[PDB]
């Protein structure tokens, strides 16, 4: 609360978001590039994977404040970091070679919870973080919220 | 061995057992209102996810699709498809005929099975 | 045209329709309880009905019938199989298939449709 | 009540019965043999059908004493006749080529009510009539009530 959504890693300016969250109503183009692709397995995209230029190890970091829920590697998601904020929001960065964090840890905003790597689950976005932002369990478009205040967020549906 | 058979064999015995216990409970002089009042939501939605997993597998079928077999029960749909070929184009247009609702709020997975 | 995917969907939009008005009676202050209590039945009953043909269709399916159809909501049961060759053999495999308490109280019927 | 049931014919002893009631338990020549015939439709056999040796004609008779429900030519079954008797208890004669009745006549055990005929629904049987005693619109098999006091019947199920 009182605080704006923040782009989950420290140096913003040195990459790009590689996949988007899938939107049904976009352009079948568009859709087929938020696919996840796993082996013949296509899912649908739940947040967006940023990555570097050249897919260089990167420092990601808590893009609000909260509590640290959940820490842990998993052998096809890599690391994957879940931090609670305030009201049923909560955040999801995952694709981590390392982490910096556990569960319990209080982290602020920017401050920095892992590494960027990669992973069995999107092999097609290299060397990333995946990230999400999902209220009360359920994913909506981090892009849609970035830069905003908290309360945009708490006021979907409508 | 057929995978497809097995699976629907024992999603159905699983869905039966489930009806079979919602109704027991709705039915039931030990269950409180807010028990019976739930049990009875989760058996029209099963209901409903039964219609939208039949209605879907028949509409992938008109696509040109020799089988299909979808379970719309939990936090994801899975889909699967009898198919060779599999491409990003064709698991959007499957994709494509997921309800709104569904995909907004859920994920969508579709694995394409050699046939 | 394909007689069977129009059926089965002009069959689950019919049964969707089903489902809301039951609910709808159920869920109703105005509905007296024998009115909910009969409501609720029959929507108990067609969810078997439901998963009756389901079942059976997939169970055909497992004897080597390439697709079948099974509607067994009402007074007789009716089955539709593809296939070029039928005879009573084939018929009466199929038709012990169906359950017992069904063929006891309902008449059976299967059909044959060139594939 | 009070009566026993009869053979639904008159000269009982000059036909005999080319089809039976469908039983699931019957070896699967007996159930295959149980089968109505359409063109490629199948479906269970819900009473026995009665054929004199040469497939003459041969006059058909109520069963039972009761009111007649039903008497009308159907294109596929030939005539129906249905008799109500005590109980939710009735019976049906069909494939009949004329009738001697018709809705709302009372009849009586024995009384002549129509006409064996052929039939476009079982062609199979020949020349025959189709016989059939239900209890609240089910059908039971014939053969298992044929003679017996009225009664032996409202005692299944059980």
């Amino acid at each position: 609360s009182m605080e704006n959504v923040a782009m989950p890693v420290v140096d913003s300016e040195n990459v790009s978001v590689v996949k988007k969250f899938y939107e049904t109503d976009a352009a079948k183009e568009e859709k087929e590039a938020a696919l996840v692709t796993y082996n013949n397995t296509y899912s649908l995209s739940k947040g967006i994977d940023l990555a570097e230029k050249d897919g260089k190890d990167f420092d990601v970091s808590a893009s609000l404040s909260g509590t640290v829920v959940k820490a842990e590697k998993d052998p096809v998601l890599g690391y994957v970091v879940e931090v609670e904020h305030a009201d049923g929001l909560s955040t999801v960065y995952q694709s981590l070679s390392e982490v910096s964090v556990e569960q319990g840890d209080k982290v602020k905003q920017n401050q920095v919870i892992g590494k960027s790597g990669k992973n069995l689950y999107s092999e097609d976005s290299g060397n990333h973080v995946h990230f999400e932002i999902r209220k009360d369990g359920v994913a909506m478009n981090p892009l849609n919220f970035m830069d905003k205040p908290v309360s945009s967020i708490e006021k979907a549906a409508t | 061995d057929d995978l497809f058979t097995t699976y629907r064999l024992d999603l159905e015995d699983a869905r039966s057992k489930e009806r079979e216990e919602l109704n027991a409970i709705v039915s039931s002089d030990d269950a409180t209102a807010k028990e019976k009042s739930e049990a009875y939501d989760k058996m029209t939605a099963l209901s409903e996810v039964e219609g939208t997993e039949k209605q879907l597998e028949t509409l992938i079928k008109t696509q040109g699709y020799e089988d299909a077999l979808v379970n719309a029960e939990g936090d994801k749909i899975n889909i699967t498809v009898k198919s060779d070929k599999h491409s990003k184009s064709k698991a959007t247009a499957i994709i494509d005929l997921v309800a709104k609702e569904i995909k907004t709020m859920k994920d969508v997975a579709v694995t394409f099975e050699p046939s």
